[PDB]
């Protein structure tokens, strides 16, 4: 049985063999046909209006807010008070 | 044979069936880091013991968090980050997979196997930290183990 | 049926591969499993192993299966930890271990117990194995170890030289659930023998 | 832009060549990309 | 108003609040966790106050699963538990829930965790005589009723055995309502605690609460309290003599430690947390009877690695008057109830209020120990024969009782099939008489060991 | 059980030829459809047809 | 890419780089010194990033004489050291420049010294057993091929000899490549090492490597990575069985503890660094023994200050197959080869693979040596008269088996004069069952000392 199990071992080899030649051919025809074929000018255009459509049709999703308290609350206060002070801001003024 | 004809025409199925897609998610930026742990910036919708991804490939935990920053410990190898990655998110609290598959194999503690061959079919995964059981759900010991 | 885990922590990979040597000669793998942590590796598979041992055998807890479960050492995590917290620049404590180590070890030695007949007739036992220096209990984490089980067997060098190859100590070593799990038969034949030692 | 996010978005372009294509947007701590190049290395990164 | 959370590390929460919106201590705050699969309400407790509208606390619940940003609610007030006379035959956690009901206890009027000590104006002391059937009980430290007596001991000897068996022989002829509390110890002696007293009818008559190991230490800092409150509220209303019982107190000094460590106080030498003896004191005179009502409280200490040189041990006896303590040492000679006759003491134990028989019994016994300790080593190592004449016959009479104060109990019926025994006190105090004046030297070894009675010793010394 | 063992490395020398023997034709049919695969797997990376 | 040096102090430099490029870690970097009489370039090693576009570095080199503002350059690569089959017959320094022949080599292959332990799946058990002419050795704790053996001891007990005798007796009996190193030791050391080998006339097959007291820890730490890096590259590529020899290890790891306290990092137990289990975990797996490869190791480890309770050989325990310890008592008794046999172990003992004779041989040896130890204590105050004889027989058997142990190998050549000698491990086991049998009791005690085989007993018994 064990005997066996390495027989399910070398045929565990031939899958890593498998893995490793498509790998290798996945990854070299995948670059030259995307650094060859798709490189045409009008490829980037078919692309972006793709991209576009596709932000096009997705769900809205919401989105706010855009250091101490003491510190804000006293910015605040201080950009309160030149909101109502600078009416007469002239040119040179 | 017949056999790898099959497994390159699952190859297939999985070529056949690639198809990535775009999703919300937040960044982030590795402030500092040294001694296998590092410090993360930002993303202000982390978990508590959440777990998150690296670019290498490698996983890391939040332990503690501080009001801007969030410490965390690499868990694999950790000779390949440096100041300026992005890290990921993944918005759910560590789980481990589980199945009668385990049996008579040796896998490291997230549950890839090391020295065994082939895959393991996990039926489940479940959350690591959990509840006991409570003193009403108990009951006495008589059985002998010898 | 009882389906066993064994788990192993910071130990040098050819140990673990004589020890699974030795049992695949006795001819039990139909029903183990091993987790390997070797001590190469980094601090958070040594501090994650036995947690993962634990959610496994849970796994089956919940199915009504019996579950065995045995830690190989528990100094490492413990020394991992601590590691751990002493890089992220958190205060130390009594010898430099921080306070709520002890915590830590409950939660995960409350987890093992025995399900209600309502729930399955499932079990679940662990055999922790603590490592200790010149015999030496007065450091505190054998002493914290101690307080949260229902019972411990003291082994020593001496005795194991003298002849008596288990070498177990019966002056010390007690068990609080008495016979009331030993057979009724072993209860009628054998009683007060350790007192009679003793004396 | 403007329909996803009610505020108006304001437009900082970048001239990206390593990309082979697509389109990558940020407005903050989330992020769009659209790139030949992140999408195989997703392909193959997941082949086994 | 509410306000907000901004660091998160272990169990020490810290939060802000707006202006005027910051609450006094001890208050409970609540705070809400959503999950696919963690779903909670933390509950949490002032601790400290950090200034700018930013104050410190711990939880009551692990922190799995938090996030920033989360809005903090306060409810205005501390910890309540409901109280009443439907209370008695259930089982309730650190926060008062009800475990066998999830339902039940939510009706009942509610009462603050937190109180003030009695006045001193309305303190004198108890006397009593209070008798068991046990005999090292009896005649070395008689208990004393409204009094403390606490139990002292390492890990292992045997304790929960003795308050077991303890329980048993008093709250059957007890007709006072009883309160039992366990500030930490295992789900399994819990469970079978309470199997055991629903085997019986006395369940009925009591209550119970407790907290398990694997809950954070902040659970286990008012369990304590919450039990004293329980029992305050029975004996202030209803002028009832009530029993309060008390696993261990060495865990919350402990649970103490580790979170003041995480609170950033300095240590002390030891490591124990500051002013660990404030809160001693503070806990310890919540006990106490007055001129009206009678209480009676049951504790036992453990000790670290025996040591008795911790201040702990030390700090929790000063509060103490009659106290047993159990040591290794005899427990390894084989003797169960392993009691140290030595330094075990009373504080009701004199002539004046006693007869003398009792004095010169305890004398006698006394010093036969103690020569016996000083002759141990030589008798060891010299040899027995180059004793004297009174030195060896003294050593018997020490070997006889020595072997003589040995018994069993009921409770060791489940580890040993001889059933146990009970004797009165004044056929003991004859036949430590008789033993101590020396005519049972002809009796053999075997024959002191694990005997019921005189008449039992009798008959075993004609079965041999 | 050492002859057992010495047949059950005789297995062994056999199988260790056997698999090379399957993977000879393996490797020879293995390049049949990789151009269909490469093809297949561009129309799904671009999102059009090829 | 231009690099500028801002704060410096000890061994420990940081650097700052442009935001634009930043070396990754474990890359070297060049500098300068331009002083005229301290002219010398360093090469620095990247540590640990601090942000702000900053760098961490160690120096190799001795660091006076810096001043700010100097210019750093970057060669985008790891420490890298020559490999070739010529490499064998020279003295090597810490960054791999020939000593003897200055500027030899810089065109053979060049390989880093960073690299992963090996796979789980190409590990395997190894029992084959190992012989050697000493007879304290064999008959306790054999030695096993591949394994590890371990040579524990304090300070200034003879290990130096033993290791030099070890690899006499290797290179004697049997050729093959090897490879010594060591840190912390004596240039006379090296020197006598030098010239004995040179007369040995094998010194042309032996690789040379090490370090000395007097160098910056850098090199106390880079230099064993140096070395195993080449022994690696003599196991993998020639596919041939080597000899490693290594000395001192402890001195590796207090060298990390120093560049620790420059670091910042938190200080541990003992003043020891945050971590230290991972670097010996991964130091320590480095070696293995392939199915194709067998490697037999040596390592000699210093003890501090004669306690054994340190952690620095307590981690070391967990790693180890095969060891022997020394006691300084033993020594002062007067036998050189002061091993314990109490407290000597190994693993590859078992009947199962060992003949039972010596099973049994040395079960009896063993409780005989453990009951004289036991009964010292009583002996050490009254002495022989008031034991009985039948211990008496024993205490005889047992000195003279102790005096037995005792051997005279050739490595005092040049300290008594006198020839050494080896014995078949036959001669050895029946000799020691005779000495069990009693049978030579009657011969003086004297005669036992310095002897090699039960002949030259004999001869020196009845020459007396
Ligand atoms: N009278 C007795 N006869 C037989 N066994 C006894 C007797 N009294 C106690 N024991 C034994 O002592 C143990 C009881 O443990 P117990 O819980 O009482 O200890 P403890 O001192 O409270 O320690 P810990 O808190 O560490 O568990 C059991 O092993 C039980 O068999
Ligand atoms: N068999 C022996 N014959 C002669 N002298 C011996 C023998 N064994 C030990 N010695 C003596 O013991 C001492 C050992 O010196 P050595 O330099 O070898 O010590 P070491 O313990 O290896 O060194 P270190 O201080 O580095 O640990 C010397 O004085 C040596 O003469
Ligand atoms: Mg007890
Ligand atoms: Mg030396």
């Amino acid at each position: 049985a064990q005997g066996a199990q390495q027989i399910q071992l070398m045929r565990q080899q031939l899958i890593r063999q498998l893995r490793t030649g498509l790998g290798a051919e996945a990854v070299n025809k995948a670059a030259e046909i995307v650094r060859a074929h798709v490189a045409d000018p009008q490829a980037q255009s078919a692309t972006v209006d793709r991209f576009l459509s596709e932000l096009e049709q997705m769900a809205p999703s919401s989105v706010v807010i855009d250091l101490r308290a003491a510190s804000r609350q006293s910015l605040a206060a201080l950009v309160e008070k030149f909101d109502s002070v600078a009416g007469g801001l002239d040119a040179d003024g | 044979t017949i056999s790898a004809a099959d497994i390159e025409g699952a190859i297939e199925d999985y070529v056949s069936s690639f198809s990535a897609d775009t999703e919300r998610e937040e960044i982030g930026t590795v402030i500092d880091a040294g001694d296998g742990i590092a410090h993360v910036e930002g993303l202000p919708s982390v978990m508590t013991q959440e777990l998150l991804e690296f670019p290498g490939g490698v996983l890391g935990v939040a332990l503690n968090l501080d009001e801007h920053s969030v410490g965390a410990v690499i868990l694999g190898e950790f000779e390949k980050i440096e100041e300026g990655q992005q890290v990921k998110r993944t918005g759910e609290v560590l789980s481990v997979p589980v199945g009668d598959a385990f049996l008579g194999r040796v896998v490291n503690p997230l549950g890839q196997p090391i020295d065994g061959q082939g895959d393991i079919a996990a039926e489940t995964r479940r959350a690591l930290e959990l509840q006991a059981p409570s003193v009403v759900q108990r009951q006495s010991v008589s059985e002998p183990l010898q | 049926q009882v389906r066993c885990v064994y788990v192993a922590i910071g130990q040098k990979g050819t140990t673990i591969a004589s020890v699974k040597r030795a049992l695949e000669e006795g001819g039990a793998m139909e029903y183990t499993t091993i987790v390997a942590a070797p001590a190469s590796d980094a601090a958070g598979f040594k501090w994650l192993a036995p947690y993962t041992g634990s959610a496994i055998g849970q796994h089956w807890m919940y199915n009504g299966k019996h579950v065995l479960i045995v830690f190989d050492d528990l100094s490492k995590q413990a020394d991992a930890y601590r590691a751990i917290s002493l890089l992220l620049r958190r205060p130390p404590g009594r010898e430099a271990f921080p306070g709520d180590v002890f915590y830590l070890h409950s939660r995960l030695l409350e987890r093992c117990a025995k399900l209600s007949d309502e729930l399955g007739g499932g079990s679940m036992t662990g055999l922790p194995i603590i490592e200790t220096k010149a015999n030496d209990i007065s450091a505190f984490i054998p002493t914290n170890v101690i307080s949260i089980t229902d019972g411990q067997c003291f082994l020593e060098s001496d005795l194991f030289n003298q002849g008596v190859r288990p070498a177990i100590n019966v002056g010390v070593s007690v068990s609080r659930v008495g016979g009331a799990a030993q057979i009724k038969a072993m209860k009628e034949v054998a009683g007060s023998l350790r007192l009679d030692l003793s004396q | 832009l403007s329909r996803i996010y009610g505020r108006p978005v304001s437009v900082q372009l970048h001239v990206d060549p390593e990309l082979l294509g697509g389109l990558s947007i940020t407005v903050g701590d989330e992020v769009i990309d659209g790139s030949i190049a992140s999408r195989l290395a997703a392909a193959q990164t997941g082949l086994p | 108003t509410a306000g907000r959370v901004v660091r998160i590390t272990g169990p020490v929460v810290d939060v802000e609040f707006p202006r005027g919106s910051v609450p006094e201590l001890f208050n409970a705050l609540h705070a809400e966790i959503t999950f696919g699969a963690l779903a909670k309400t933390l509950t949490l407790e002032v601790a400290q106050h950090l200034g700018d509208s930013l104050v410190r606390c711990i939880s009551m619940q692990p922190t799995d699963g938090l996030v920033r940003g989360v809005e903090v609610t306060d409810t205005g007030a501390s910890i309540s538990v409901p109280v009443g006379d439907g209370v008695k035959g259930h089982v309730f956690n650190a926060l008062g829930d009800c475990l066998d009901d999830p339902g039940y206890g939510k009706d009942f009027e509610h009462w603050s965790i937190h109180r003030k000590p009695p006045a001193f104006s309305d303190l004198e002391p108890r006397t009593e005589m209070l008798e068991t059937g046990l005999k090292v009980v009896d005649l070395l430290t008689p208990y004393v009723r409204g009094g403390k007596i606490a139990l002292f001991g390492g890990a292992g000897v045997g304790k929960t055995v003795l308050i077991q068996e303890m329980i048993n022989r008093i709250a059957r002829n007890f007709g006072g309502t009883s309160v039992f509390a366990g500030v930490g110890e295992r789900t399994r002696e819990g469970n079978d605690l309470w199997v055991e007293l629903a085997d019986a009818n006395v369940l009925k008559d009591t209550a119970l609460v407790f907290g398990q190991m694997d809950e954070p230490p902040g659970t286990r800092m008012r369990v304590a309290l919450s039990a004293l409150t329980m029992a305050e509220f029975f004996r202030d209303e209803q002028g009832q003599d009530v029993l309060l019982f008390i696993d261990n107190i060495f865990r919350f000094t402990q649970a103490g430690s580790e979170v003041s460590t995480l609170l950033g106080r300095m240590p002390s030498a030891v490591g124990y947390q500051p002013t660990l003896a404030d809160e001693m004191g503070e806990l310890q005179e919540r006990i106490t009877s007055t001129r009206g009502r009678s209480i009676t409280s049951m504790q036992a200490v453990y000790v670290p690695a025996d040591d008795y040189t911790d201040p702990a041990p030390a700090t929790t006896f000063a509060h103490l008057d009659a106290t047993t303590e159990l040591s290794r040492a005899v427990f390894s000679k084989g003797i169960f109830p392993a009691v140290d006759p030595l330094a075990s003491s009373s504080t009701i134990l004199d002539p004046a209020i006693v007869g003398d028989e009792h004095y010169r019994v305890a004398q006698e016994v006394i010093r036969i120990l103690q020569r016996y300790k000083d002759l141990q080593d030589i008798i060891a190592i010299l040899g027995i024969d180059e004793l004297s004449e009174e030195d060896k016959q003294l050593v018997n009479r020490a070997r006889r009782i020595e072997r003589f104060l040995s018994q069993n109990m009921m409770a060791a019926e489940q580890f040993t099939g001889q059933p146990g025994s009970t004797v009165p006190l004044k056929e003991t105090i004859e036949a430590f008489d008789k033993l101590t004046k020396g005519e049972f030297d002809h009796l053999p070894e075997q024959a002191f060991f694990l005997i019921g009675g005189l008449d039992d010793l009798a008959k075993k010394a004609e079965s041999l | 059980r050492a002859q057992a063992s010495g047949e059950v490395a005789q297995t062994l020398t056999q199988a260790d030829q056997q698999l090379s023997a399957q993977g000879d034709q393996v490797r020879s049919g293995l390049e049949s459809s990789v151009d269909g695969l490469s093809a297949k797997l561009a129309s799904r990376i671009l999102g059009v047809d090829v």
